[PDB]
């Protein structure tokens, strides 16, 4: 019996277990300490106890462990991990462990981790002598990612539009910039659901920081893969720490010959959070941002990479535009040109209720020749030579009302080719 | 036949590394011949440096993969020997080491860990006490000559090449260098 | 607030009103704030709809800033680092309960007050609330009341809250009023609403022409 | 044997659409009763209008899927009857259409479809010449009951409610609204 299953159950199951097990008053406190108490009396009863979660190392040599669906929050649900366990299984931050928990001694509260039955989804003995990060190296994106499913739906139309606007490959470095109310939420929604449906093999990660809790919870119930989302209720320290642990566990996952794609919202928010958390270096630029507060987001954004021997790490991230804050532009043109490809959206396109509000002319990609074949290569060079002359929004309505009558994209290619 | 095919693959990549080392030795001998001679042009010297650098990186990684292959074949042979030896004579070990076996069998996880630890240190003191005499022991009957040829200790020219590491960005530098190198012998 | 404002609010409301004037220190205001929001949460715990008014976020942010101990970090303007935490927590409690009930906060903001505190607590609160309504002074000088900024105001997720036809009805109204100035749109809308009795009368006014 | 599955799928789709219209009409009559009364709670009226919209969208979806199922049933029935007829009189059809299959037997794909279109338009004149008589024909032997009970054309109520077209964004938002409607109904 692990903590994961009763955590995943709603509050009603916890309550009913409470009356069934002697906890008559479980409707007063928070979820974490309530499950803490129920696990306490479980350990009193001697029922088998199991643990699952990711372990990290704090300033001291001792290590803590945290769960997945707990929104990656450290609290009473953490699990002890001694430095000896770290040494003898070469453990590090960002590793997931499925190991039986242990009834704590008197005076200690967390359930200590007896030993690891598996390390990062694989056996501990292979993890003891396992590939390190030095061999994991950044390659250009080669394998095209498909986001088209085919149902004659607006989300499918947006997916096809973004497919024809710019190719998305495995292990690439993509960024999105858009004004407010330009359609960010549903675009990230359809790209996430499309990469989940078309590619069940690759794990799906969606990152949300300082977002409204409602958008957080409606991303919780929508995406099939696990989603991390720390709303603005938590302080900036929680957001930043979630950021490094999630990016580093994604790095550990891609270290295991596994394709990982992480959706980031938003790079500007984490930039401001890093500026808040980092000490002042005495060299402040325009907008109240000092030099050392830009390197960490730069390292985070540059972590996107593909691997030659196997695996890919695709960071697809969104950035804010013209929100009235000058440091937003400071980081906008401080991050400019640092990605593999970019997606621009505009205000006036979304004002006319034309969706998606992507800018075909402004959006582009570098090194399309390697990711695609010659036939499709010329098949979108014809696209942008046809579309570039006339207006942007005019081309938007042209493509939305001409692509809609075609079920697929290839058939669209031939139907417009004869024209 | 998993052990046999694993050893065959180990021999295959070992021979590949040997051929790579022959190409290396050729590269350095022509390098020394050109530098000792009238090497007026330096563009040839620059490209020779390119091939020498990619060559040392390639032999480093080939020696490393050979070391991992040798370790893997040794480990799988040890596991197979453990499996058939337990299938032959597990009952005597069960009789001699019963208490921790009952601890690991019909008890909870923590008692299982305690049994693991006590069986561990008991067997370790057994091995460190019984090896004092240190009488010479032969390899497995079915796999004697194969393991004598491959050897427990591989070539000395393997450990010195395997210890040479490079930056992951520098690793992509070597990868692109090898890509254009392959294009070089393509023409 | 001034005592006259308090006494005219408590005289012109239906539900019970909580009010602390300025004649008492910030500790009173802050403790009132947290216990009122906590009791509102306790009351919405029973699937009871709660709607709470607030004026203004600037004063409560100032009270939290001046009542919290200094954390050793001073942000821009002069506001303390963890001082902004409490107003942010108070404002983030608004949500609609899946099981039952809701918690709605209608909180106004103060801008362009000739000071620095309002702007420096303002920039981070631009994207917090899900609905925003703007005001301006150029409209107010020449008697166009309310002097709101409709073009700069709006509500996200307006499709789910209302029906479908009035969605593009508002859209066509907006695209009609975009070309001319916002103030021009304001007296246009007030005169178009002058002779109307019910909203649907105004809809048929503006849609049959 | 897929005819029976098509039949009962069409039947259950029709029943679902009928009951959807039933709760629809119930919703509008209840909303009209509320409107006639002096009910000052405008929130009740707003949520009733939302329910009306959700119900009409659900009825439109049910009618659409019923139309699709009816088309599938008609297609499979005509395909089966056509297949057994053409098995019955294949030799006569081949004799009356010999040159086209002469060409089709060995010629390439472009010539194959050229012969296909020649055969098809020639049989178009043949059929239009035959139908000038305009005799009356009943249904098939064992497929007559399926066609009769399903009906010749779909119900007119299924085409006076499906003529409204909803873009897939509206379909998605209405599906979401029906989702929380089902959640409230469960509660
Ligand atoms: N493919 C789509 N399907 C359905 N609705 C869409 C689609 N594209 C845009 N919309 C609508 O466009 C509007 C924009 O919604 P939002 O996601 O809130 O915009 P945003 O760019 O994310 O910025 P915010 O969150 O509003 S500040 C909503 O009313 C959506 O319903
Ligand atoms: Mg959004």
């Amino acid at each position: 019996m692990n903590l994961t299953e009763l955590k995943n159950t709603p509050v009603s199951e916890l309550i009913t277990l409470g009356e069934n097990m002697g906890l008559e008053n479980l409707a007063r406190m928070r979820k974490q300490d309530i499950i803490f108490a129920i696990l306490k009396q479980h350990a009193k009863s001697g029922e088998d106890i199991f643990g699952d979660g990711v372990l990290e190392i704090l300033q001291d040599g001792f290590g803590f462990l945290r769960s997945a669906d707990s929104s990656y929050l450290a609290g009473p649900d953490d699990i002890y991990v001694s430095p000896s366990q770290i040494r003898r299984f070469n453990l590090r931050t960002g590793d997931t462990i499925s190991g039986k928990i242990r009834p704590p001694k008197e005076g200690e509260r967390y359930f200590a981790l007896l030993k690891v039955n598996e390390v990062n989804f694989d056996k501990p003995e292979n993890a003891r002598n396992k590939i390190l990060f030095e061999n994991l190296t950044p390659l250009h994106a080669n394998s095209r990612l498909r986001m088209e499913r085919g149902n004659g739906s607006t989300e499918d139309l947006t997916a096809r539009v973004l497919d024809l606007a710019s190719p998305i490959g495995r292990g690439q470095r993509g960024l999105i910039v858009a004004p407010p109310k330009a359609g960010k939420t549903m675009l990230l929604q359809n790209i996430a659901q499309s990469i989940a449906y078309n590619h069940p093999d690759c794990v799906l990660m969606v990152l949300l920081i300082d977002e409204r809790p409602e958008e957080v919870t409606e991303m919780q119930r929508l995406v099939k893969g696990e989603v991390v989302a720390s709303t603005f209720d938590e302080p900036a320290s929680r957001h930043v720490q979630v950021a490094e642990m999630v990016i580093e566990k994604a790095k550990r996952l891609v270290e295991h010959k596994k394709d990982v794609i992480i959706l980031l919202d938003s790079i500007t928010r984490l930039a401001r959070a890093y500026n808040t958390v980092v000490p002042a270096s005495g060299k402040v630029l325009t907008g109240g941002v000092d030099a050392n507060a830009l390197h960490r987001p730069k390292r985070f954004f540059g972590a996107a990479r593909n691997v030659e021997e196997g695996g890919s790490l695709t960071i697809i991230a969104t950035a804010l535009i013209d929100t009235g804050s000058k440091m937003d532009e400071v980081i906008y043109e401080e991050f400019k040109g640092t990605g593999n490809m970019e997606l621009h959206l505009s205000r006036k396109i979304a004002e006319k209720r034309v969706f998606p509000a992507i800018d075909y002319n402004r959006s582009g990609t570098r090194k399309e020749e390697l990711l695609t074949t010659q036939e499709e290569l010329q098949k979108m060079w014809i696209l942008r030579k046809i579309i570039h002359p006339m207006g942007e929004i005019d081309a938007m309505e042209f493509l939305i009302n001409k692509l809609a009558m075609t079920k697929t994209n290839d058939d669209f290619f031939e139907m417009m080719k004869r024209s | 036949t998993a052990l046999q095919q694993a050893f065959d693959t180990c021999q295959n990549n070992k021979a590949a590394w040997l051929q790579r080392k022959n190409e290396l030795a050729a590269a350095e001998q022509e390098y020394l011949r050109l530098l000792s001679g009238e090497g007026r042009n330096v563009s040839r010297l620059d490209e020779l440096r390119n091939i020498i650098e990619v060559r040392k990186w390639q032999v480093n990684q080939a020696a490393g993969r050979y070391i991992r292959s040798h370790e893997a074949v040794q480990h799988i042979s040890i596991r197979d020997r453990l499996n058939d030896f337990m299938q032959q004579h597990g009952t005597a070990l069960a009789a001699a080491l019963a208490p921790e076996l009952m601890g690991y069998s019909e008890l909870t996880a923590i008692a299982r860990n305690c049994a693991i630890q006590r069986a561990t240190d008991a067997l370790r003191e057994a091995l460190l006490s019984w090896l004092a005499k240190g009488e010479k022991i032969n390899y497995s009957a079915q796999d004697s000559d194969i393991l004598t040829t491959i050897g427990f200790r591989p070539d000395v020219a393997s450990v010195d090449d395997s210890r040479e590491k490079f930056t992951p960005a520098q690793n992509m530098i070597f990868s692109r260098k090898s890509a254009q190198l392959a294009s070089r012998q393509s023409v």
